[PDB]
Parts: structure tokens; sequence; C-alpha cells
RNA sequence: AUUAUAAUAUAAUCAGUUCAUGGGUUUGACAAUAACCUAAUUUUAAUGAACAUGUAACAAUGCACUGAUUUAUACUAAAUAAAAAAAUAAAAUAUUUAAAAUCAAAUAUAUAUAUAUUUGUUAAUAGAUAAUAUACGGAUCUUAAUAAUAAGAAUUAUUUA
């Protein structure tokens, strides 16, 4: 299918930081909400994601948006872990990976983490290994910015230049 | 420099160069790595 | 190829044009020949410097967005290719400096090495272990000043001459890798031997 | 500007535990800039019972400051099976797959190790049996 | 051939592992020796349940390539990318340097295309090196729009008049 629905899911892996991706079954609609109210408090609407024409957003990068015509059969297999889902998946229009916004939705997902079932880490702008998810945990970006788009970004002017005499 | 006849790159920070009608193999890591072909 | 085919951003402030030159020159190679024809100039706030360019090269200037491309006449032809990719950071190089300002700081390293500024910024004397005194005269558009005696700075608009000139400046001690002693220009570093 | 950056973990040569300052270890602490005296006190209620200060392997991470988190592990891996019994593997002693589980479950008992599941702690045992002189039965 | 339209750019370099042995010293690299295996969070005890297909364990994606180091640590570190009007063609890793084979072109026979014979597969530089004096025999020869009636090998390879 991919067309405008593999587009919400580019916008899962669009730039800026935090990312949520679930199994839509078993998801707690309260959870659910709340996940929105998360991506809410950043803008923007929890966004279904089905597999097959995900596997095919996953495999075109930086490539125009696939479509109906496109289909999953006439893509090529190779890499097996196309469909990083294993069946429906809820994810809210989330951004990339930070600490300090997957925090509160960890605290959503926490309550409710045994009925989820969370996305393990697909190389994104940076390779991202769902065995070893573990050391990306502990080691996750740097959260001192909280603006991202707005102020910093490329207006924050930062004048290194030469710092030791 | 070691001027010889054979010139191969020995370390990965081997990189070979073209001037002057001669190939040069300068290295950035290790100074002995230094050849000249001729 | 790949470098030319990037296209260069401009400021409202910065104009990059193109015309032909007065005296058109020729550069024959064995086989080959490359006509220097069109002469480019980067006008801008901290000053002006232009590149002498061949024919077959020509720029695109959009209106929209402030983007400007350059091609060539035939990017199979591949001294031609050679030249677009260059041509391109050149010119990039030169909006930088008209816009920013290229930068070149050397630092002193040693017991009594040190820079000095001693015909009014015109000379730049340096005392590098030498009894004889040392030094060379600053080129046009290049400005320099030292913060510090030990830590000197070298500053114009165009990158090629600054870097040079910091190059010349070194070229009295480059450093030494027994103790780290000379002049390290911008982020130069050296692997330091053990002493023994 | 704030980032990950890196400190320090104690532990050179696997170390034991039972909580004490521990020669010249606590002084390698205060190479890395820390001490390691009252952390006895909380290592103690870490660091006890019927074992003999069993050398599980010192975990001694530090904070970038003296503040610091320390721990272990399970009851020191090839030890667990060298205990049990006092060409396949390295032979000599055999470990039947029960006595095999039953250390599987003695390491996922121990937090540490309780993520790891008792299969994957199984195979685990498979290679202290292959690294000391033990061996594993099927 | 294989992998290709998916690489420099880009972090992280990890799960047995600290590979095992010996070993003052050795967790990468001390020499010897060995060389593949687990780990898939959101959550745990000393005298028993393969290990389940969960839409997938598997994945060498490293016995830190390799130094480093007293040995480790530090530390680079196989995992590997962003970026594709797609292949038709501009990726890597090689082997290769061939018309034998295969293919194309042609001759010869029966000839609505049957066999047999023949022909078709790399370049430049370096290596370079003595003694009256440079010595392709000498001059000298590699071409450039603008622009002459007008030059454009005078070298090598295969050919024409």
């Amino acid at each position: 299918r991919k067309t405008f629905l593999i587009d919400t899911y580019k916008h899962l892996m669009e730039n800026s930081s935090m990312i949520f991706f679930v199994h839509y079954n078993n998801l707690s609609k309260t959870e659910d909400h709340h996940f929105r109210f998360k991506i809410k408090q950043t803008g923007g609407k929890l966004t279904k994601v089905r597999n097959n024409l995900f596997e095919v957003y996953l495999r075109n990068s930086h490539l125009p948006d696939p479509c109906g015509f496109v289909k999953r059969k006439e893509q090529n297999w190779k890499h097996p872990l196309l469909p990083l889902l294993k069946g429906p998946t809820a994810t809210i229009t989330y951004e990339d990976t930070n600490p300090q916004q997957v925090a509160k939705l960890l605290k959503v997902l926490q309550s409710a983490q045994d009925k989820l079932m969370v996305i393990g880490a697909k190389v994104e702008n940076e390779v991202l290994n769902v065995e070893k998810i573990n050391t990306f945990k502990t080691l996750p970006t740097k959260p001192e910015m909280q603006s991202q788009l707005v102020s910093v970004l490329q207006m924050l002017s930062g004048l290194g230049l030469v710092r030791t005499l | 420099f070691k001027v010889r006849t054979s010139v191969k790159k020995f370390c990965s920070d081997c990189y070979l160069v073209r001037r002057k009608g001669r190939v040069y193999i300068y290295c950035k890591s290790n100074k002995k790595h230094k050849q000249r072909q001729g | 190829s790949q470098v030319g085919s990037l296209p260069l951003y401009i400021s409202p402030e910065v104009q990059v044009s193109i015309n032909a030159l007065s005296m058109p020159r020729i550069i024959r190679k064995g086989r080959t020949s490359m006509n220097i024809s069109q002469n480019i100039t980067v006008k801008g706030p901290k000053g002006e410097l232009s590149v002498e360019v061949p024919d077959f090269l020509h720029l695109d200037k959009d209106e929209k967005h402030g983007k400007i491309n350059v091609t060539v006449q035939n990017s199979e032809d591949k001294h031609q290719r050679s030249m677009w990719g260059t041509v391109r950071s050149l010119i990039n190089n030169h909006i930088i400096g008209v816009t920013e300002g290229h930068l070149a700081v050397l630092r002193f390293v040693g017991t009594g090495y040190r820079a000095q500024l001693e015909n009014d910024g015109k000379f730049v004397n340096v005392k590098v272990g030498a009894s004889i005194k040392q030094g060379l005269d600053v080129p046009e558009g290049i400005v320099v000043k030292t913060p510090a005696p030990t830590s000197l700075i070298i500053e114009g608009c165009n990158k090629q001459q600054v870097l040079l000139f910091a190059a010349k400046l070194r070229k009295f001690h480059p450093p030494e890798p027994y103790k780290g002693k000379g002049i390290y220009v911008n982020d130069e570093t050296i692997k330091l031997k053990d002493k023994k | 500007m704030s980032q990950a950056a890196k400190n320090v973990i104690v532990k050179l040569i696997v170390g034991a535990g039972q909580a004490a300052p521990s020669p010249p270890v606590g002084p390698a602490l205060g190479s890395k800039g820390i001490k390691a005296i009252d952390f006895c006190k909380e290592f103690n209620a870490r660091s006890a019972n019927y074992q003999p200060g069993v050398p599980v392997p010192v975990l001694i991470t530090i904070k970038p400051d003296r503040t610091f988190t320390f721990e272990m592990k399970s009851p020191p891996t090839g030890y667990l099976l060298l205990k049990a019994l006092k060409g396949p593997t390295r032979a000599l002693g055999e470990l039947s797959l029960k006595h095999v589980y039953e250390i599987a479950k003695i390491k996922k008992s121990d937090e540490r190790h309780s993520l790891l599941e008792m299969e994957g702690i199984v195979k685990s045992i498979v290679g202290v049996a292959k690294s000391m002189g033990i061996k594993v039965v099927p």
C-alpha cells in the first residue's frame, strides 16, 4: 500500500529526536491516549504502522515515496529483517532518539510494557542494534538542548573559533 | 626516503602520490614508510 | 563532478558575477588545451577577490533561495570535470572569506619561542631559536594580530594566501617529535616519541 | 554541552568481595580518585552469606566523583561448575545438563544474570567448562 | 566471476571473551595455543524439566585487523550506512589479460542457413647505469577556434590510392 501512510512512517523516522513505535495489538487505550498526549506535548498524532509496505518503506531510503503501484513482492527481499514489526504497530508521530523525550513516554510505556510490544532499535541516523539496545539505552544522545527546532537548531550561532590561547 | 625501483605502500596510513614524473609514497603515521620510485 | 554539482548559497550582501577577460590566455598541454577566458569575482563586506577561469565553465544564477550552480560544457571530458570541482570549491572559499573571513592561529611552543609585530603589522618578526633574526613581510590582504607573544593569528579574505603565509611562518621551525616544540598551524598534532 | 562522558570501573583481574578496603585495590580506587571504606557498610549488605566472601566479579563502577554505584554479579561463573564438581570442553569433571540447568537457575537467581535466560546461561556454562578444567554433559 | 546501483561520509567498537594453557607479566598482540559462541528488558536464590517460531533464536557483525601496555587500561578496531530516472551505464573483492572455449565477422560445401576452415582479446611511466662530444645520420617532428589558398606527426597499430 505505502502511499501517504508510508509517508507517516517516514514522519516517525524524520529529524529531531525521541521516537515511540509499539505493537498496535494489545495496546492499552488509556496508555495509547497518554502516548498521543506525549506526542501532543511536542505536537502530533499517533500513526498506525502495518508490515508488507513498512519493509518496502524501510527498503527505499531518501527515495521517491512508494505507493499502491509499488508491491512488497515485486521488491527484492535480501534483508530478512525488512519488516521490523511482527504485526500491526501503533506509533505516535515521534522523531528520532532522545532520552529526555522518551523518559515521559517510557513512564507510560512501563505501566503496560507487558501488554504492548516495543520495536527493536533499527539503524536510523546512526546504526541501531536491538541486541545491543541495552548499551544504546545506557549511552543515549546528549539531551542538553530541549528547544530542538525552535531556537538552537541553526540559530544557536555558536562562535567557538579559537577557545584556547 | 627509501629511493627504490619497487614502491609498495606498507601500512593503511601510507598514501601514493604522483609528482615530478615520480611515484612517491608518503605516510601520515610512520615516517620510515617514505619511498620514491627511482 | 560530485563537488561541482553541489550548489552554492549566497546572502544578499555578496554578489558572484562573471565576465570575459581583457586578454584571454591559453594553457597548452601536450595533447589537450585549456583557454582561460572568463573571470569570476566574489565581492562582499570584508573585501573583494577574483578567479580567472576557463571558457567551458559557466555559472547559473537563480533568484529563488539564493542558490547558484556551476556547470561545464562537457562533463565527460576529464580535464573539464577536474576543473569544475576545483572552481566551485574556490568560489565557495571566496564566499566564506568575504562574508566571515579565513583565520590561521599559530601557537609557538618552546622556551623563548614567540612572535612579534615589528613594523606596525607589516613584518612578523619570529624568534624561534636563532642568533640571526627571522621573519617575513605580511602580504596584501593578510592582517596579522598577536593576542599573546606565543600565540599569533593570521587573518584574510583568501583561504589560499593566509594558509600559505602560515605555512611559511611555520617553516622556520616545524614541530620536533622529541619535545613537542616549534610552530603549530591551526589544529596541528605530532606524535611525541618516548624520551629514553 | 553535557553528554554521556566516561569515568572508571574497578576490577582489574576480576576481584573478590565480602566488603573491605582491599589491599592495594582500595588504594587502586584511590588511583581512580575515590575511596573504598564506608561503601563496605552497604557493600557488606551486598557482600556476605554462607559463601566465604565469594570473588563475584567486583563490579566497582564509579561515577564522575567519589559518589558511586558499586555492585557485583552471580557466583563466579566458572566457580559455579568448579564448586559443583569440586576432548569435550576441558573434560575432567563432567556436569550433567540437569546440574548445568541447576547452576543456570543459581546464575539467573542473581539479578545481574536474571536478564540472561537460563538456556543462554547453560550455553555460557559450557563456555566455563571450555575454559576451566570442567565438562558439560549434553 | 561475486556481490550494484544500497561507499568514502557515520558512530559504536560490544554478548562467551578476560578465548582456553602455561604464565612475576600477559583481559589484543608474552610466547606458545585456540578460533567460533551466547546474548534479542522492561524487571531476580542454594537439592530437576527439550528448550519452544515468539512472526521469528540464526546473523563471524571481529578470537579487539593491528599495533599500543609490564599485561591491561587507554586504545583504532570486522559490524558499514546516509546520498539510486532506477539500469542501460560509473560500487567494491578478486581473478583475468584470452577467439583454445564461447561469441561475432567471414570462406567453403548441400544450400532457405545445414557442417568444416579462417579472422577478432593491453597501455604508459619507473627500472635506465663511465670516462675526448649532444649524436633518431642531421634538422627536427605530438597543433591552436579566433584567422591566412594554407598547419595539424615526420610516432605506433591496421589499412586505402
